[PDB]
């Protein structure tokens, strides 16, 4: 089965993608 | 046969279909005194029933698994009473109207008012052009080598490209 | 007479009595040679 | 460009309502927004893309990760037939005790079944552990985060590709042929040597240890002898167990034909056989064109030379590659046609030649993927025409085309607009004659009266594919044939057995009833072209609009004048046509659903005889599978398809409701708005607040298109419950 | 605010004036037509796009052309 | 109770005659509901000749009213004053059309 | 004409009440059975909106025979209660009697 | 803490705050009378 | 409403072929047809018509005929009107076969 830890993990990568996703859609606003 | 299909005549499904549809008749017939005019004519609707499946039978008709008749209409002569000859018939019917509209059409469209007499149909006209259209193809061949059925691009309006 | 028949001539007038006509035909075609599944008689 | 929306001042100067609403529907128009230049605009449109690219493998990452967290996938792949995959858990407050213990059968936890057939795709591709999908999906999540990156970086100064490199014809084509297509294809057949095909036959290889675990005892002395055969010698045996060892075989490249006799579906050894083939043809297709290393073709040479000396074609298709070149319109055009068909043939393959493991077992699943991916090609089809309209409109030079083949069809629109409309007009008479004519028969008692015309020409072609049953000795269908002998050597033994065989999808059997179908989906496809046809050809103008051009691509209408413009535009063509392209969708559907819902029953003959008349569809398809669909809950309870008979309703009413927007038009509802401004300027305590934007009926070109909109939603959601209700709670 | 364009085969009818329901339109002096009289379109801030002065001309094609635009409190015929 | 009622029959052809129900009472036909059956047997009515004597004289005030439309329009049109009588119109349409009406049909 | 603003704004605030209430509660009773919880419903079962005016009038009209229209010897009507009417074995006119899903419908 | 509890965690901030927000930012943005 | 009313007391309507009630069932079906057939006009406008119409009437005048009566698309208000009146005669027939066939069984 897929663990905590590996969940929070995956959590974390999305997390990164969010606040990559918010400074693209911010720079072609511009 | 072809497709897999066999002769009507041959098909146990199809004369399964008869033999149900004439029960059917029969039953409701039968609640009926033998003289009443319901009677009468439950018992002409079994002829005709009789009838049309028997001429089904004789003729070159094919049959599906379902007991039905199926037509042929890849252009074989075998089977040319389905889709040819009738064919045939509705393109010699249907030239004729179209050939005998245009021509009255033509034909008024130099009178003194021709929108009137598209509302109002010169009847005498219209029945003389009507006799002529049995030699609708002929005439249209002898219309198209004499360039009066096709006209010119430059004579017929376009809008912009 | 020459009024009444322009008017017989309208092309409503004339519409009606020719599909009347038409379907008339067809209906004694079938009535006389019914069930005509192809030209097969 | 003070307010929203800022690339608009016209639409940010608006006092109503009507700027929120048009900012809204421009805001990927870019071509259209102030101060807009060329490059920018390309500049702009990639890093859309990338980002869009991101959105994708987020959605992918995203079902895997749903799958393995959530979902049943190993207890799935321990037994394919009798396990329900799972999309995800369900997590609704809302929910009574009933519904969660409904939702929870076969479980411990309430759950959606999926039916988009991921289960399958990933067990045949080698898949068998959760561990393996998360890390897939932590894969695609980073891969995500790289794509968002990477649209971000070529916004930046020094990093904004120039015109030049978006207009580099040549070395983008050879690219995406040899490297995106080609190359994508070898690793393809690489990952399905290495790794699906071992799967298959009981034997794990993944990271740990596909290094020092050959795909074939041989090795690559074969591959660099020329001695290939080896490759293909030994398959999997007619008693092959997917997923163990058990009579398996060593091939990994073969072109067996047929089906798997267990799966039912298609050699991993002839896919991988296939990719390897088609990863030849399109490195070796990517190198025709000339882009730094003096040899290949120029694109523009290739189309100036080609115009037919006698003249018949005018100047030929000189003009086409600046046309092509500068003209977004047109690509997106030719790149949505050239999907939809794609889209349309990924439908209609994957039914008859089903590529997964298990998959032709899962009704639903199949109706599911096939109703989907045919939507999604009608879509696809009307945006293309769509987008040629819009080129024709904004891009399209008269001059620049002189006298070449798009100048000539407009040249000749009248006739082509004419003939579409004879053939329009037949096919519709003549079928929705011969429908009725055995409606009336039937219903008077009369079937043997009915007209049912064979498919003799469909059923020659699966003849001479080898169909036995319609007694044409014709090709593969005869022992004699050169063709037979021909195919005998390779690949004729397994399709043989496979088209032959009554259990496959493999050229069904057809009559009657799918020669009228048939003939009525002819009717959707030539009325839908007519329509698309026609919007493109007069968007530049027309006899009752000369000047049409001037008025762009979209706008409501001319006014009352000239007799009256209603519905005038080229984006009014593609609004009518969207109906035409959902009716034709949903009669393929229809039949695709109800042919295999009589052939899943065990009783094909009852689709044979009653889909002649149109009542036999009403009663026999609609009316009698909608059974299980409205009794997903009742006055005694509910199951778990609930859920679909609440979407069924949901459905309907959406395109009720779109019915308002399409019948009632504009002035009613700004007379109406009127008086609601007055009531709320006049009733006190509410009129110590007030709108800043002021309120305004919908705008005639806005109520179109959410109508269309509206409609469209309802019929995909409405038909989208009911197929997967009707099959899932029947079987 | 709508775009409203004379074209110079006006024949100087003043049927489009007269149709205007807001007084966009005007006639003025021209020497190109018999009538010695043009179409002009000065006030076009008031023009809401009803399009009845399309409706009243007489020539083939057009010889006022509105062309709609961008919306203002005018133009969308607004009381409030 | 056991018979349905059925006023409309149709000819056989191209084998529409499956639409003459056995509705009893030695007659096949189409079943009808405007009533006719109910409202007849309400008014008196027992012969099919009281029904054939009812018909001839509508078509008689048939005629008569054709007729009185020619002769209102083209031999004796009344002027614009005659039309505007609402208070003899009320008079006449009440006590006349509406009471006579009634105690005659209670008659 | 003269209020006609008032008028029209009124009705409209009216249709909008009758159709968001009336046609609500079917969607509420449709998504409270799809969740499991027939308990939760507009329904005689459950929440129950009683026609209790009609009911009433039903009453007063079935009483009414012998009291406020003392030479009546029967209802003007079954529906509004009483025997059931049998002609053949089959019912000519019976008590109609209403409940919530008449309540509902009548809203509509 | 478990990985079990996220739903009813998640769901929450995905389908009431997460629009709430969105929508009084987009609202705040579309009622914004300069921009840039 | 859609299983228990409508779905179920539909049933009569759409088993009645080869019976007497067939009419009923072929009337709901033409019904079914007409109600559809008027979406056509209720959703489009007559631009579109127009413009068609002008490439059949090419095709006409490319054989050296067409009426003098010029074809026109319906005007606006009748493109209205037929669509309404197509919409009223599809729903209501509709409901006349279903509810015909339904009661002549339950009577
Ligand atoms: C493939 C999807 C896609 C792509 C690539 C684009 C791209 C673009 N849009 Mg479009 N748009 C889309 C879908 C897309 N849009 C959808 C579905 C809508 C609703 C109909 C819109 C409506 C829209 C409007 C109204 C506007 C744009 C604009 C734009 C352009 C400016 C960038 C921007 O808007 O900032 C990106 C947005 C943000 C940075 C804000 C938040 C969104 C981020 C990326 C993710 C959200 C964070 C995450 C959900 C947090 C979760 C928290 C939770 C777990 C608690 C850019 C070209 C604007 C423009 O200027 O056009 C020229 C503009 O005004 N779009
Ligand atoms: C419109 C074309 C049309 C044509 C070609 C015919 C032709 C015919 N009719 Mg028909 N008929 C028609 C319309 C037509 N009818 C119409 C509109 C009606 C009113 C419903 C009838 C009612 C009718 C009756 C009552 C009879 C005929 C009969 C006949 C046959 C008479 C042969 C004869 O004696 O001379 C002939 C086949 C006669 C017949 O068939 O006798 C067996 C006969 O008795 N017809
Ligand atoms: C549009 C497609 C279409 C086609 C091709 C047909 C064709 C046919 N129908 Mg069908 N039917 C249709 C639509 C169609 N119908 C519709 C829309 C309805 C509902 C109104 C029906 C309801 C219907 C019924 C109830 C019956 C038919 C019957 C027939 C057959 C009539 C044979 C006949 O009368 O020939 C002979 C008549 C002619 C050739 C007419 C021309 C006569 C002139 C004088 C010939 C001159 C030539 C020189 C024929 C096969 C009948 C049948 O027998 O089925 C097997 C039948 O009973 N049709
Ligand atoms: C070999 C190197 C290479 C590779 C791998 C790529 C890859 C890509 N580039 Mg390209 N690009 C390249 C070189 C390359 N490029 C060069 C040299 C240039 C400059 C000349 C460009 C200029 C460029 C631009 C301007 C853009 C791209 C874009 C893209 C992306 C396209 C969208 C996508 O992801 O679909 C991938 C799809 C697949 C892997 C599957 C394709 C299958 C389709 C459906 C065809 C199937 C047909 C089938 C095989 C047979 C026919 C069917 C028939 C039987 C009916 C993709 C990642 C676009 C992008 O989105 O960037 C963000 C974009 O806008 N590139
Ligand atoms: C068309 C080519 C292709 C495709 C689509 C696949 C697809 C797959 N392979 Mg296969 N494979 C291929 C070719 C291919 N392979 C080839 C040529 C070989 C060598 C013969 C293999 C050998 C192989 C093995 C041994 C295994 C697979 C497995 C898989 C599956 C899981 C892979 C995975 O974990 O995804 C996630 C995605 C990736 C791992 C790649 C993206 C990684 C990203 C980009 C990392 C980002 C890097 C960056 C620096 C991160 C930091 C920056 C960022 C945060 C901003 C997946 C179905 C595995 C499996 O489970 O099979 C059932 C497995 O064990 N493949
Ligand atoms: C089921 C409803 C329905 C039907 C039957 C039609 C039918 C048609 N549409 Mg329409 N359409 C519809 C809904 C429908 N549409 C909707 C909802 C929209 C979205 C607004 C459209 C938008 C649309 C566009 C944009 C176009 C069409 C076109 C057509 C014609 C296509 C060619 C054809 O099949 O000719 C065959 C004719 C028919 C099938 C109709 C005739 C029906 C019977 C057989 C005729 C019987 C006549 C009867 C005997 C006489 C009356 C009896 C009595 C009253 C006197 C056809 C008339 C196109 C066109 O004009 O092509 C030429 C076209 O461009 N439609
Ligand atoms: C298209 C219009 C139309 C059609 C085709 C029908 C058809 C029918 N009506 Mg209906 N009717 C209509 C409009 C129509 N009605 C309207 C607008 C009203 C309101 C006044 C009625 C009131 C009505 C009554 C009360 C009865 C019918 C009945 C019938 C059926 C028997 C026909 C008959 O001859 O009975 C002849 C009618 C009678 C024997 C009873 C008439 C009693 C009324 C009160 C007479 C009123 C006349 C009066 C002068 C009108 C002026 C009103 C005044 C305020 C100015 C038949 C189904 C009868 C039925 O259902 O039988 C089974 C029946 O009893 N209709
Ligand atoms: C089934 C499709 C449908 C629906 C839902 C509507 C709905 C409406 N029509 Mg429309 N109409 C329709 C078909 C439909 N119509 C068609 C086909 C036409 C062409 C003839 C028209 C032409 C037309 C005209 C001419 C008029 C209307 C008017 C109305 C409104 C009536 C007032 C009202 O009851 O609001 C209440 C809202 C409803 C009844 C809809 C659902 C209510 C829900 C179930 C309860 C409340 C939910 C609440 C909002 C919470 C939402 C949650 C959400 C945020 C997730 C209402 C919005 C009239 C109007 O605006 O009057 C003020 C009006 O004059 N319509
Ligand atoms: C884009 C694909 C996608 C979709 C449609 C969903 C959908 C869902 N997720 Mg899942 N999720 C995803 C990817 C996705 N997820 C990925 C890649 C991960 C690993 C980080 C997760 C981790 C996750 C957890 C731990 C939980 C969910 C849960 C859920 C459910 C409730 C929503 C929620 O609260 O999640 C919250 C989601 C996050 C905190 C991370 C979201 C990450 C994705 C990539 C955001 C996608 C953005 C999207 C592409 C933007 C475009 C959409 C827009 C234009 C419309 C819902 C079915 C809940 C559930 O299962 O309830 C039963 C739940 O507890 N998800
Ligand atoms: C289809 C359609 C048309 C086209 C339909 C037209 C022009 C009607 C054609 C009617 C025919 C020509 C009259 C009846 C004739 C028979 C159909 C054929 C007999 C031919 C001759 C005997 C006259 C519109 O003009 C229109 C206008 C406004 C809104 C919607 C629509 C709309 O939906
Ligand atoms: S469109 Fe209307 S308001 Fe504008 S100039 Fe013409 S008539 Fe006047
Ligand atoms: S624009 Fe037209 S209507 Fe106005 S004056 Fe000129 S010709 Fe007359």
């Amino acid at each position: 089965m897929i663990t905590d830890f590996q969940v929070y993990i995956a959590l974390m990568a999305a997390l990164l993608a969010s606040v990559l996703a918010i400074r693209l859609g911010a720079t072609l606003y511009q | 046969e072809i497709g897999g299909l066999t002769k009507c005549s041959e098909s146990a499904a199809f004369t399964k279909r008869l033999n149900a549809s004439v029960k059917k008749l029969e039953q409701r017939a039968s609640q009926y005194e033998a003289d009443s005019p319901p009677a009468l004519a439950l018992k002409q609707q079994v002829e005709r029933t009789q009838a049309r499946f028997d001429k089904y039978s004789r003729s070159e008709l094919l049959c599906g698994a379902d007991g039905l008749p199926h037509l042929v209409a890849d252009g074989r002569w075998s089977h040319a009473a389905e889709f040819i000859l009738p064919g045939f018939g509705f393109i010699y019917i249907s030239g004729w109207i179209g050939w005998v509209g245009r021509k009255y059409l033509r034909a008024v469209s130099t009178s003194a008012n021709p929108s009137e007499s598209e509302i109002i149909i010169n009847v005498p006209l219209a029945l003389k052009i009507m006799t002529t259209g049995y030699i609708w193809p002929i005439s249209a061949w002898q219309e198209l080598i004499s360039n009066d059925l096709v006209a010119v691009s430059e004579e017929i309006t376009v809008s912009p490209r | 007479m020459n009024d009444f028949q322009k008017y017989l001539s309208t092309a409503p007038v004339l519409l009606t009595l020719w599909m009347t006509f038409t379907a008339g035909f067809i209906i004694e075609v079938n009535r006389f040679f019914p069930d005509m599944l192809g030209l097969y008689f | 460009a003070t307010k929203f929306p800022k690339f608009s001042q016209a639409l940010a100067q608006d006092p109503a309502t009507r700027r929120i609403w048009y900012g809204i529907a421009t805001a990927h128009d870019l071509e259209a927004h102030d101060g807009m230049t060329e490059e920018n605009l390309y500049q702009k449109i990639f890093a859309s893309h990338f980002g869009h690219l991101a959105i994708i493998f987020l959605w992918t990452s995203g079902n895997l990760f749903h799958v393995a967290w959530q979902g049943n996938f190993e207890k799935w792949v321990s037994n394919p037939l009798k396990t329900r995959p799972i999309a995800h858990s369900i997590w609704d407050p809302h929910f009574g005790e009933s519904a969660l213990k409904a939702f929870s059968k076969g479980n411990t936890y309430p759950v959606n079944i999926t039916f988009s057939g991921l289960y399958q795709w990933w067990y045949t591709i080698g898949f068998r552990t959760n561990q393996e999908l998360y890390k897939g999906s932590i894969g695609l999540l980073l891969l995500a985060s790289v794509l968002l990156i990477a649209g971000w970086l070529h916004l930046q100064p020094k990093f904004r590709p120039s015109l030049s490199w978006f207009k580099n014809n040549e070395s983008r084509l050879n690219h995406h042929l040899s490297g995106l297509l080609g190359f994508s294809s070898l690793a393809w057949t690489g990952h399905l040597v290495h790794v699906a095909i071992p799967a298959s036959r009981g034997v794990h290889v993944g990271w740990d240890n596909f290094l020092t675990t050959p795909p074939h005892p041989a090795g690559l002395t074969p591959f660099f002898t020329g001695n290939w055969t080896v490759y293909a010698e030994n398959p999997d045996s007619a008693t092959h167990v997917f997923n163990t060892s058990e009579g398996s075989g060593t091939a990994i490249l073969t072109f067996l034909g047929g089906f798997h006799p267990q799966t039912q579906s298609l050699w991993l050894s002839d896919m991988a056989h296939h990719h390897l083939a088609i990863a030849v043809v399109f490195i070796v297709a990517g190198h025709m064109y000339r882009t730094n290393f003096g040899i290949g073709h120029n694109m523009k040479e290739i189309l100036d030379a080609h115009r037919p000396p006698g003249g018949r074609l005018g100047a030929g298709h000189v003009g086409l590659f600046e046309t092509i070149t500068n003209s977004l319109h047109m690509q997106l055009g030719l790149a949505l046609a050239c999907l939809g068909v794609a889209t349309s043939l990924t439908a209609q393959h994957m039914y008859a030649l089903t590529p997964y493991a298990y998959l032709s077992k899962d009704f639903t699943t199949e109706a599911a993927l096939y109703t989907h991916h045919q939507y999604i090609a009608g879509f696809l089809m009307v945006g293309a025409f769509a987008h040629g309209a819009i080129f024709f409109v904004r891009d399209y030079d008269p001059e620049l085309n002189k006298n070449n083949v798009l100048a000539r069809m407009l040249e000749h629109k009248e006739a082509i607009i004419s003939h579409l409309s004879w053939a329009s007009l037949f096919l519709g008479f003549h079928t929705l004659g011969l429908y009725i004519h055995n409606d009336t028969v039937v219903a008077f008692g009369q079937p043997e009266k009915q007209i049912l015309f064979e498919p003799l020409f469909a059923e020659y072609i699966q003849a001479a594919s080898g169909k036995a049953v319609y007694q044409f000795n014709v090709l593969l269908a005869s022992s004699t044939s050169p063709a037979t002998a021909a195919g005998n050597q390779v690949w004729l033994p397994g399709w043989l057995e496979a088209i032959n065989n009554p259990k496959t999808d493999l050229f069904l059997k057809i009559g009657p009833g799918d020669f009228l179908v048939h003939h009525a989906i002819a009717l959707g496809l030539h009325v839908t072209a007519l329509i698309l046809v026609k919007g493109a050809l007069d968007a530049r103008g027309s006899k009752l609009m000369p000047d049409k051009k001037d008025f762009g691509y979209s706008f409501p209408c001319d006014g009352p004048g000239r007799g009256g413009t209603c519905d005038i535009s080229a984006w009014d063509a593609f609004y009518l046509a969207m109906f035409w392209m959902l009716n034709t969708i949903g009669w393929v559907t229809f039949y695709w659903h109800w042919k295999h819902m009589t052939i899943w029953g065990g009783n094909p003959g009852q689709f044979d005889e009653s889909s002649n008349y149109i009542m036999g569809w009403l009663r026999d398809y609609l009316w009698l599978n909608s059974s299980p669909l409205i009794n997903g809950y009742n006055p005694f309870g509910m199951n778990n398809l609930s859920v679909w008979s609440w979407m069924f309703l949901f459905g309907h009413l959406i395109w009720a409701t779109g019915f308002m927007f399409l019948i009632s038009w504009r002035g009613y509802w700004q007379e109406l708005i009127e008086t609601l401004v007055w009531a709320h300027e006049r009733t006190p305590l509410a009129n110590l607040i007030r709108w800043r934007d002021k309120p305004v009926a919908l705008s005639i070109v806005q109520a179109r298109l959410v109508g269309l909109v509206h409609f469209s939603v309802g019929y995909i959601l409405t038909y989208a419950a009911f197929v997967i209700a009707s099959t899932s709670g029947k079987f | 605010s709508h775009t409203v364009k004379i074209y110079d085969t006006c024949i100087g009818c003043t049927q489009c004036v007269r149709a205007c329901p807001t007084d966009v339109l005007e006639m003025v002096p021209w020497d190109g037509c018999k009538s010695g009289q043009i179409a002009s379109s000065p006030r076009v801030e008031d023009c809401v796009g009803c399009k009845r002065c399309e409706t009243a001309c007489p020539t083939d094609f057009l010889s006022v052309r509105v062309y709609l635009g961008a919306e203002t409190t005018r133009s969308l015929g607004l009381a409030y | 109770i056991s018979i349905k009622q059925s006023s409309q029959v149709v000819w056989p052809i191209v084998g529409q005659e499956i639409l003459n129900a056995d509705v009893g009472g030695n007659f096949q036909g189409i079943q009808t509901t405007s009533g006719w059956f109910q409202m007849w047997r309400a008014e008196g009515i027992t012969s099919e000749v009281e029904l054939y004597w009812t018909a001839i004289g509508g078509l008689a005030m048939s005629a008569i009213m054709l007729f009185a439309g020619w002769f209102h329009y083209h031999k004796a049109a009344p002027k614009l004053e005659w039309f505007q009588n609402a208070e003899s119109m009320m008079n006449h349409h009440l006590a006349g059309l509406l009471g006579l009406g009634c105690l005659s049909w209670s008659g | 004409l003269r209020h006609r603003d008032a008028i029209i704004s009124h009705l409209n605030w009216v249709c909008i009440f009758l159709g968001c209430h009336a046609f609500g509660f079917y969607i509420h009773n449709d998504t409270m059975r799809a969740l499991g919880r027939p308990q939760d419903m507009f329904s005689d079962k459950a929440i129950q909106l009683q026609p209790i005016f009609a009911q009433w009038i039903q009453n007063i009209h079935l009483l009414a025979p012998g009291t406020t229209a003392p030479n009546a010897l029967a209802t003007t009507s079954y529906a509004f209660g009483g025997d059931v009417i049998e002609v053949g074995g089959k019912i000519a006119m019976m008590p109609i009697k209403l409940g919530t899903a008449d309540f509902m419908v009548h809203h509509i | 803490m478990a990985a079990s509890f996220l739903p009813s965690i998640l769901v929450p901030l995905v389908g009431l705050i997460f629009p709430a927000f969105s929508m009084a930012l987009f609202f705040l943005y579309v009622q914004t009378d300069d921009i840039a | 409403w859609l299983r228990d009313f409508l779905w179920s007391q539909a049933s009569q309507v759409i088993q009645s072929y080869g019976s007497a009630s067939s009419a009923y069932g072929l009337i709901f079906l033409g019904a079914h047809f007409i109600w559809a057939f008027s979406l056509m006009f209720l959703f489009s406008g007559r631009g579109y018509w127009q413009e068609l119409i002008e490439s059949i009437v090419w095709a006409h005048n490319k054989l050296n005929f067409a009426p003098t009566i010029q074809p026109r698309a319906l005007s606006i208000t009748q493109g209205r009107a037929v669509g309404l009146a197509h919409y009223l005669l599809g729903g209501i027939g509709t409901t006349w076969a279903f509810f015909l066939a339904r009661a002549i069984s339950i009577t």
